[PDB]
């Protein structure tokens, strides 16, 4: 098990490079609602054994914690989620995995504005401390994520970097997120943590007003980057993806990524991404090898987006792993997602 | 070509070795994120690597920086990463080196 | 007149902010073919003045000297060109105007490739002597751009940011062409000089791989920036402009410009920009404004492209002066694009 | 607020002034490409300005760095710009300041 | 000279003043760790610093940076500081200033 | 009190900033065997009223803490000897003042070379888990310094920046001593904490090689000088200070420090300077009101070296408060540091 | 160590080879302005170098940076440089190496 | 000949390290009423062979141009004074070594203040013209220094870092050097030049004030180190050298260069050293040899002050070759000088 190896003082950078790459356990401890209240199934360790055999190295768990805690000052975590996520996370660490945890769906209280910064603030200190406080004795093969895609809500603003103050308020909540974790000592104290931008963008305008919590060193940047939009999201977006504008067009978006953060010694993790399934096994796959193989060569690591539905044709269809059977929904798409990645052996 | 590739034989074993690989940047513009490819002799195999990783696809050889060292500085900057390969009999090496799509002068 | 009032040392940004906003004499001097071939009438002072009149402060005078010179080793301009491109500059120079002269369709024989360096470079010393030595005399309000849209031939490529070796080879283009006319001496030694990165492109592959020659502090960006694509050159893209989407993502593509070039220190021009006409004025005046005071925030100077086509509903109507009549075509997206850049009384 | 514009007289006299700005940034964030905006009072006109560009529309006045002065650093950082004003009746102070779209403080 | 100081009254009730001061480096070099010092007119003193501390012999008056606004950057660079005076009689101001032993414009 | 303030977010610069000036407790809880064994009195409350009265906001309490602990593994600390050291603490706290705690003469055991390397961060970690798990509750203005003067043993060595070998080997230590410190949590994983330079040294070679632990932006730079040498701390040097010259050797000294670290932002802290006494009042005065105003003016603030020893003619007389009479016996070298340092009201 | 040198034969002729020397960097600490020491096997000279220069005294070798290549960042950096030599007997190469005093792993 | 070899487009550490280590014609075209109006003889190509020989690659050539010069407006300088720098230029030329021009003892005119510069950068400009215009068709090879030791004047004022006037007004004249010389073209618009800091101290203080004239990368940085000072420079001063002290001061001052330039890309050329005889051969030897490899182990190239005066025991006594015979006066410095710089085969 790698649950507790200790903790390290080597650079984020190699850290990364052990991730490796990463499958996101989607729609299940993030589903509003609780573990299968979006018709995921209740997550076994036999799914897990299976991303590990698959030649994932990484299992980001994501956590939606409001509905699963009390009211101020203290915000009581319930103890049998809590347990719940510790249980999954071990599923990994059996498997020698690394595991993200983070706070997912918390738009309901997590707002970045001025006017809610002393009561979220307050909220978020009480969050991270109960969770860094149960997973305390876990070795550098537990990553914190201080929160996902922390944003103004309101649909005219989904895509935007949102205003100064969203993007202020959102640093703001980073460092009491990470001082929170960190003051609860031991492993925590040194532990590697992930810190999005505002939405985790990618776009100049969020990555270029990032503040890292203390400027430290043992901290990665988180990135959400389902790109191309049109292919890899959007149902009525084209089915097609190759060109070589295409690829260019990709590998821009990296360099952009490259030149910010890792080529200055901040290492960065795209959380999610992937593509959605319009019926296009052929193109998903050229899509999948050529965006691990680019991004690797950035110096990142990318975690498939995978929230268990498939269904050829529909919206949001970014499952690619079939947990009732065992095996892969998209074999092919996997198979090139991790060809793209190599290895070191 | 302004970009240099030397590929030497740190030790060897009869049925493997050990090599290490300097790509030497001396053209104006820095390679921010360098990839190295080439055609595997026949007759080996890479058994592991550091400072690198790569795929192996047919007698195709693409490796990638590992991050920290993956801006080769111009004006001579250098990076570089090893490997074990096993081989039989004539220990060959690739006679021509691609680095991001430029073709590379063998040193 | 700020034809012979010698060259400043200040820094590039006051420069590029005493410029202001500019207009592009656009398919004139760069026309295949010479000043009239591309439908536009013989250029003249007149036409210049009016320029100065609506606010403009700089005249961008793209020129293409392929087809007016001769063979090697000497590449002799046709010295009746070189006085007209020289005679249209003074039109400017008596608005007390900055002037930006380029060499414009060069692709020909500007070939970004190991395999054509050699002679490339022989013609770019050659050309950039000849023009520097007859232009001379003028002071710091005449800039030099050593190149236009410097890029790998062919359609498929139009919108990618090359190869490694595309942009290497640019590079070494521009540092041949700064050369060139820094050893001509007396006011070239200390003038200002526009280079572009590959194609001008703004991506981040493209800026990312610029290197400045020699760091000369006297060295300012060039980027042609028609953003957003779709509104601005498509004329199957939308006709409309102004989202909370629109505004974002226009102010993140500068961020990008401002965060790697401006606030190091390094001035920025964008040489070409706007937008065609799909009978959509009110959208095109809203875009028009907004750019100015956006690009105008993150320190850039814009300057519109103006080919004098301005049909609605046609492909490449940016044209928005009337040269035949010495009226506005486009009064209202022309006074917008003004008005956003402001002034300082 | 985190953010404080002070607006101060340098001098005056009696038909028009000139005034210093200083924005003040004590936040966590620099602002890339700071702008100003306050509501302008009537019987007020800027004469000329420099460090700095302006547009005035209705009461509406709004202010755009000059690029070598675009970011106000995080945690105390300052930026400042100057302008003359012709004015008529009482010389008063603009009443509202926002920056990049956050409210500030008046000091 | 190539160092330019503003030196604003912000507000004045009377009795007491605020004052902000923006210095300006026009100059080639950075003045790394700046000091700003002026006579101050005998019917004023200085109750409070902020961005700044102070050194008041007599009516020679030193002022200091405070190590995070240290350095002035050349080609327009500033930085600047506040303070609080009391005062009876006429509101006077400095005229003459001296930054790291530089003389001012007073602007 | 500022005993328990809690702790902020600010930069460490402001920290300093506030800190403004500082005296040592010297020959006190650092004299080897006992804080009376070198010859000062039983540290009270009333001396430390007099520090604060003179106008010092910084008491710097430097302890030895060999000499009270155990063996391996544990390395117990005595409590007695703990509790004493808070006790002093909070005489200052008492005074509002901020608290410097070290380890100080800890060079029998703190040898900085590979071979000893294992050992000494063992023994590194129990010593810091048990002055920081002491001090948990005290808020931001106490500061713990991870070491004093770690060297190479020798006197040939003594003014050297020593070998690659110990300078990689105390950065290594500095890490070690804020992980430990951290590890213990609350108020500890969040405080400001000072670490030194190989020997504390100031010299290029020492300030060019130091790594700041996780690049921590809670970290403060302990440097110390007794600057210039000769007149300052050899009783065969010079007793005159004033020339332009020693005015600008001593910028020029402040400059390195200013240019390295605090124009980066990185705070620095100068832990201990000061002059002897050769019966020369004047210069002494001299010297320490422009060594005050000369180095406030780098940002940095200075803390007196005062051993309790103030004999004219010896060797080692720093000391400038008379403990047993609550009076100054070098009044004038005293008020002439404290009006260098200035203040803001 | 925590400083590695990789000591490769790029090529060789039977009475010559060519050499390429990486040093690796994994301590904490930059390495600025690194010199090489080791000990040649007996029967070999070095004919000439480049990237760096050298002093031979016997079969010491001392062997300093080219300036442009001084720094060895921490972990993980690495320089190279590379030389030629003429040998007789087994082509051996150095069983230990010293930087700027510390004892490298020979890898 | 490596007179006419045209001009590389290499970083300037490369010009550096090909210059390798120099030699200065001390005493002679610098000296105040004549060739040998101090001392020295009239110089032949066969002195210029000799030290060549000895292992050196670069000769710097001091020259004084005051007294050689008309009044304003033109400063004509006599074209026999002229043509004799150029003769003795050539015969390190014809050795195919590099040669370095400077202006030298101009402190009459050369005044760094406020008040000087408008009638300063009016002699600057029209000095240099001449001089570069003279040398205009020399290759890369021939190296200007624009200035020796511009400083405030007076004795009490010889080893500081001058005010912050003299320091801007150094850099204003580097500048206003610097643009003279490109100004004329050619070669000279590319040409290597190098640039002092006030006085050519390597001291924090003027280091850190250094503004590279249009941040220009062909310029290298000039520094004067006589180091240590007592050893080296003063005659009542140790004649001893060799501690483990002594090596790490030395290698000390160095770290600050390196850590300022050399490491940045900036390339630095200490101009002038040496020691003085103190009848200490043995310890001027280890002195010579280590200063020599503790320099070229941080990029920097040396060039020993010769002003052809080495009698013992006597003060200003840097002579280390024997003009008139063709021997070296001190044989055992000179080669030990040398044995420290190494080589490339
Ligand atoms: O059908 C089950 C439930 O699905 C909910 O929608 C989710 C999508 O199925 C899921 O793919 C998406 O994942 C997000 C991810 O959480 C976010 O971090 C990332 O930025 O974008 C991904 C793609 O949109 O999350 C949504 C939920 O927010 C339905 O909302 C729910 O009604 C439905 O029962
Ligand atoms: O393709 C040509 C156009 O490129 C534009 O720049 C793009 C950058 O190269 C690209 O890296 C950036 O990518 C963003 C992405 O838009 C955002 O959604 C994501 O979250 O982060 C990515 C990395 O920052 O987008 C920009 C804008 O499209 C030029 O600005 C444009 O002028 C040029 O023609
Ligand atoms: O109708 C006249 C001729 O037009 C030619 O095409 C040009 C467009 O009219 C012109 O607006 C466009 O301008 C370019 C600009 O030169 C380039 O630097 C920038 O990147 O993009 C602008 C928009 O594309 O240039 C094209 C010409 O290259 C037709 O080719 C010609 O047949 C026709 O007679
Ligand atoms: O008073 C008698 C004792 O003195 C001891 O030596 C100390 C000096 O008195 C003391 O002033 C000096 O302070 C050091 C400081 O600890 C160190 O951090 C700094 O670098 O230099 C200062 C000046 O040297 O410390 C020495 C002790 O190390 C004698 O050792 C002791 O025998 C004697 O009784
Ligand atoms: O030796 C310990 C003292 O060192 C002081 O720093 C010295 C720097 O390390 C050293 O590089 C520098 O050297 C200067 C030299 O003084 C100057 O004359 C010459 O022209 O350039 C050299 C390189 O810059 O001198 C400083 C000051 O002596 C520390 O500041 C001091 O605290 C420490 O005890
Ligand atoms: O030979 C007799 C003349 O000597 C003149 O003084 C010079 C010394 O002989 C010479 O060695 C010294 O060199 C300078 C060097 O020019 C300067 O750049 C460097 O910084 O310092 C060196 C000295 O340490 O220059 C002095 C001249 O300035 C006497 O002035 C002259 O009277 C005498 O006849």
């Amino acid at each position: 098990s790698t649950a507790f190896t200790g903790v390290r003082d080597v650079p984020a950078q190699q850290i990364v490079n052990e991730m490796k790459v990463g499958w996101n356990l989607g729609n299940t401890m993030d589903a509003i609602g609780g573990e299968t209240n979006w018709g995921n199934p209740m997550t076994t360790h036999a799914m897990i054994n299976k991303i590990k055999e698959a030649g994932f190295n990484t299992l980001r768990l994501p956590v939606t914690w409001d509905g699963h805690m009390g009211a101020a000052p203290e915000y009581t975590i319930d103890q049998t989620w809590m347990k719940r996520v510790e249980e999954i996370a071990n599923y990994a660490f059996d498997n020698d995995m690394y595991v993200i945890i983070n706070l997912h769906h918390e738009n309901e209280w997590l707002k970045p504005f001025y006017a809610n910064e002393a009561q979220v603030k307050a909220q978020l200190t009480k969050v991270w401390t109960q969770i860094a406080n149960n997973f305390k004795k876990y070795g550098d093969h537990l990553i914190f994520e201080t929160m996902n895609e922390p944003r103004p809500v309101g649909a005219s603003l989904q895509w935007t970097g949102g205003s100064y103050e969203n993007r202020e308020v959102v640093n703001r909540y980073n460092l009491t997120a990470v001082n929170a974790i960190r003051a609860t000592g031991g492993n925590n104290a040194t532990r590697y943590i992930m810190v999005p931008t505002l939405a985790a963008s990618a776009m100049s305008t969020t990555i270029n007003d990032l503040v890292i919590p203390n400027n430290d060193s043992k901290v990665i940047v988180s990135l959400h980057m389902y790109s191309p939009y049109f292919f890899a999201m959007d149902i009525n977006g084209t089915s097609s993806w190759g060109s070589d504008y295409d690829k260019s067009s990709l590998d821009s978006e990296f360099d952009a990524v490259y030149n910010k953060f890792v080529k200055n010694g901040r290492a960065v993790v795209i959380g999610e991404m992937g593509s959605i399934n319009k019926n296009n096994t052929a193109a998903r796959v050229t899509h999948a090898e050529y965006y691990a193989k680019s991004a690797k060569a950035r110096g990142l690591t990318p975690i498939w987006w995978d929230n268990g539905y498939s269904v050829a044709g529909k919206a949001e269809t970014f499952g690619i792993f079939n947990r009732s059977n065992l095996t892969w929904d998209a074999p092919e798409v996997m198979k090139a997602f991790i060809k793209g990645i190599g290895g070191s052996s | 070509s302004a970009v240099e590739v030397t590929y030497a034989i740190t030790n060897s074993w009869g049925s493997g070795a050990s090599v290490n690989v300097t790509i030497k940047n001396n053209g104006t513009t820095p390679i921010n994120g360098w990839t190295l490819k080439w055609t595997m002799p026949i007759n080996q195999t890479i058994t592991n690597m550091w400072s690198a990783s790569f795929v192996a696809s047919g007698t195709t050889l693409s490796v990638t920086n590992a991050g920290y060292n993956g801006t080769i500085a111009a004006n001579g900057g250098t990076q570089s990463f090893g490997f074990n390969i096993n081989y039989s009999g004539v220990l060959s090496k690739p006679t021509g080196f691609t680095v991001n799509g430029t073709e590379c002068t063998v040193k």
